[PDB]
């Protein structure tokens, strides 16, 4: 995968309807491209897919390590 | 969303991955979508 | 390695003087036994350290992400 | 708050970890550090 610095993102498209149960962990990248996306490693070998960190589920487990 | 200094994607390089699963944006966080199809 | 129930953590205590700029990305996750770990994997080639979810830089991290 | 059901450990297990770097508590999003140094 060729890559720079000018034009990165970990994903231009975030997913939403993903479920919070089938990842095995969250992984965070912020690009100076693109805001800030999560990527989650889904269950067994299917890929990694990236979750909008707007997301409800994400949402509360965001809140909830901070502080909450 | 701010261009602030963050930090270098070091290992992770990346610059366009695609979206599956519904790829959707904007906070999520209530929505009141109740299983219907039709 | 077995982890079932009884002792699953993926850290043992969470660092908090560990710089932002030495950081990659974010790797979070929560065991039964642990409320909320932040796993950052460290520029190059050292290893990756558990940091505190509640950390300053990781609060307005965890805000960036959610909206704010 | 409460533990919930978390997600299979399949890429991650771990029962144990780092714990360096001045290994503290709580959140430091408001920090008042005004020369520690005598």
């Amino acid at each position: 995968k060729p890559v720079s610095l000018s034009y990165r993102c970990p994903c231009r498209f975030f997913e939403s309807h993903v479920a919070r149960a089938n990842v095995k962990h969250l992984k965070i990248l912020n690009t100076p491209n693109c805001a800030c996306q999560i990527v989650a490693r889904l269950k067994n070998n299917n890929r990694q897919v990236c979750i909008d960190p707007k997301l409800k589920w994400i949402q509360e487990y965001l809140e909830k390590c901070l502080n909450k | 969303m701010e261009g602030i200094s963050i930090y270098t994607s070091d290992n992770y390089t990346e610059e366009m991955g695609s979206g599956d699963y519904d790829s959707m944006k904007e906070p999520a966080f209530r929505e009141e979508n109740a299983n219907f199809n039709k």
